[PDB]
């Protein structure tokens, strides 16, 4: 395939080591994509023998404490573990300007944060989380 | 709504919507977003407002048209102001192009480069700005366009971006139909609209279970999915009424006689319907309806006996008068019949019918008033009368207590003549007479009167003798002399006619009273 732009892929389950010390982070350039994949299972699996969560984009202070409340914005629902064709996919473009009114904007050299709450609803002091650093233009071009 | 049928819904394509973008990268891009409904959804967006020339295509899957000919497209989107995009001088646009093409090939893999046909240029009514992002105002546009008449199994839709900054929130594609409905007790099927937005489709209806067609049921289907002004109707069969859009059977205790009747009514007085769907009511026990009839009209009964039977009598004539019964049943067709009889010590009802050439004025039968005058009958017999209270029924239940009887004893008049007077013994000075009772006494005979005189007009003396017995001895007469005798009878009404003259001449036979 063609590209100018890169896509970072991220599998969000708790099986995923990159999450372990709660320090998963990526460096992206502007107009790159991040693709978070949801946990997705075999048809023959009970929907409660199953990991599901809600993804939230939150500031530093709520990156620290695993807390979305009054911190950021709901972004995705990973609740559909038997998703018809592949896992449920959240795409994020790290663009300067949104064509969507209630979309999201990103500046170079700034840094951005994602966390999640489960559908098991447990109040966690512990959550799977992601820091994204959007590089300076002079590491990109 | 109930009149729109979806052929495509981007939000509803839960199995992920697979559309061809050309270019596959750097043009329309699918990107995750929270909608007006707060659902997380994939949508396409493009924002390449800084390049000199842009040509970005996004094309849907093949969309089967079903049977529709006029298809609507409703696009929800957001478009950003070129003012709010910094330093975009020359190239930024605020519109996008909308295309379709028809095809029976559902697996055309590659966006056609020629064959697409422009539906419209779509502009926004609420272009958005930095502030809206700031405050989380989602200025969401809706535009609808429509295409057709469509002829192939399916079509594709496309969107071309030439330099706007835009986000397609939803695409929904549909056609319109007039929904299944019942009008004037005819059923009309789901009907797809016609080829143009001004097309009417004529639809013939089917009479609902269970009803009959009056005028052929028809209705027109409007382009906007509203049924237009109908013509024709069906009527609910007898025993059924219209409720909702059905002909339901009449409730217990209710009936409907003809289809041309409005609704069910309840059974009128003294009739009942024990079954649902009743076209008639079965009259109650002892009740009936005349040949001149309406099943609407209540059932009635034979009346009671007429009242205050009041008799007047003249010598050989009875005048009668009575009053309306206690219970008429009831109806205005009450009449009376008079019945004559003859009895006496025969209390047992041993009464020959008297049938004769009597009247009976004015009628004797089917009588409307409460009076009747009987004439031309025999003097000293006990007649019996029955007066019968009748109506339009009672031919269906007759009975002697619908009548009251007067046994009446007639008046008396002066008797007939005797006809037979005989001389039993003749002496020189006496005539012994004997006679029979007159044929018609016409009453109680009180006495008899004998009138006699000499046959010769010269020296003639008229003499009279009275008696209770049917015989007498006229004494003291001239011997060898011819006499004439007449006899008459008397009742309280007067004298009968004198008998035919009896001529008797005294002889010379010695009187034994005289002796020696
Ligand atoms: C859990 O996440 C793991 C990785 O952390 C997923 O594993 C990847 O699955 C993809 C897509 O099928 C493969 O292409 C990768 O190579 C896999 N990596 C590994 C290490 O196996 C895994 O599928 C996720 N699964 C569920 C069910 O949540
Ligand atoms: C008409 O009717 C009566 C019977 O109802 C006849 O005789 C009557 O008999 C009763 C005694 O049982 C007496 O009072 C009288 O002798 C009669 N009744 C009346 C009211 O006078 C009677 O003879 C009949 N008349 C004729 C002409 O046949
Ligand atoms: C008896 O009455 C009838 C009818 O009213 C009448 O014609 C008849 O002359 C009457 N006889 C009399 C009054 O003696």
């Amino acid at each position: 395939a063609a590209a100018v732009a890169d896509r970072y892929a991220v599998y969000w389950n708790s099986s995923n080591p990159r999450f372990q010390r709660g320090d998963y982070h990526i460096d992206v350039c502007i107009n790159d994509y991040l693709d978070v994949f949801c946990p997705h299972y075999e048809d023959s699996v009970p929907e409660d023998k199953t990991e599901r969560y809600v993804l939230y984009m939150v500031n530093f202070d709520g990156y620290s404490a695993c807390d979305h409340t009054s911190k950021g914005f709901k972004r995705w629902e990973c609740n559909r573990p038997h998703s018809p064709n592949g896992p449920l996919k959240f795409s994020e473009k790290f663009q300067l300007f949104t064509p969507f009114s209630l979309g999201f904007e990103f500046r170079p050299g700034r840094e951005y944060f994602y966390i999640s709450s489960a559908i098991p609803d447990n109040g966690r002091r512990s959550c799977l989380k992601l820091k994204v650093f959007v590089r300076p233009t002079n590491s990109c071009m | 709504p109930a009149n729109e049928v979806t052929l495509l819904d981007s939000r509803s394509v839960q199995g992920e919507l697979g559309w061809i973008a050309s270019p596959l990268e750097g043009g329309w891009e699918e990107v995750s977003i929270m909608d007006e409904k707060n659902t997380p959804i994939r949508t396409y967006q493009v924002c390449n407002v800084m390049e000199p020339s842009q040509n970005n295509w996004l094309r849907t899957d093949w969309i089967t048209r079903e049977g529709a000919q006029r298809v609507y497209i409703e696009i929800k989107f957001t478009l950003r102001d070129c003012n709010s995009l910094p330093g975009v001088m020359g190239t930024c646009k605020e519109t996008f192009n909308l295309y379709y093409y028809e095809s029976d090939n559902d697996k055309e893999r590659f966006i056609r480069e020629n064959q697409f046909v422009k539906i419209d240029t779509i502009a926004a009514d609420e272009s958005f700005t930095q502030v809206d992002i700031g405050d989380r105002i989602m200025k969401l546009n809706t535009e609808i366009r429509d295409v057709g008449p469509l002829s192939k199994k399916g079509f594709y839709l496309a969107f071309q971006d030439v330099g706007a900054c835009i986000a397609l929130v939803s695409v929904r594609v549909f056609y319109k139909k007039c929904p299944l409905t019942v009008r004037n007790l005819a059923q009309f099927p789901d009907t797809i609209t016609g080829a143009d937005t001004s097309s009417l489709v004529e639809v013939r209806g089917s009479c609902v279970n269970n009803s009959e067609e009056k005028d052929v049921p028809k209705m027109y289907c409007g382009a906007d999915g509203e049924w237009l002004v109908p013509i024709g109707n069906c009527l609910c069969n007898a025993g059924h009424e219209e409720r909702s859009g059905e002909c339901q059977a009449c409730k217990i205790g209710y009936y409907k006689a003809l289809s041309t009747d409005a609704t069910c009514a309840k059974c009128p007085p003294h009739s009942y319907s024990v079954w649902e769907g009743a076209t008639s009511c079965t009259c109650d026990r002892g009740f009936f309806r005349a040949d001149n009839d309406a099943a609407s009209m209540p059932c009635t009964r034979p009346p009671s006996a007429p009242l205050n039977l009041i008799s007047n009598v003249n010598e050989t004539s009875v005048n009668l008068e009575w009053s309306s019964p206690q219970n008429t049943g009831g109806r205005q067709d009450i009449s009376y019949n008079v019945v004559c009889k003859k009895c006496g010590a025969g209390d047992p009802s041993k009464c020959r019918p008297c049938g004769s050439g009597v009247h009976y004025t004015p009628q004797q039968n089917g009588l409307k008033t409460t009076k009747v005058s009987i004439t031309d009958l025999l003097a000293h017999t006990n007649y019996t009368f029955e007066i019968w209270a009748v109506n339009g029924v009672s031919k269906y239940n007759p009975n002697p207590d619908q009548s009251v009887s007067v046994t009446v004893t007639t008046n008396q008049a002066a008797p007939s003549s005797i006809a037979l007077v005989q001389a039993k013994e003749v002496t020189r000075y006496s005539v012994a007479l004997a006679w029979l009772e007159p044929d018609r006494p016409n009453g109680v005979i009180l006495e008899y009167e004998v009138k006699y005189y000499e046959k010769d007009q010269n020296e003639r003396s008229y003499r009279i003798v009275r008696t209770a017995a049917r015989n007498t001895d006229i004494k003291g007469l001239n011997p060898l002399t011819s006499y004439v005798f007449h006899v008459r009878a008397r009742t309280a009404a007067g004298y009968g006619d004198f008998s035919e003259p009896l001529e008797v001449t005294t002889n010379t036979v010695p009187s034994r009273i005289i002796g020696d």
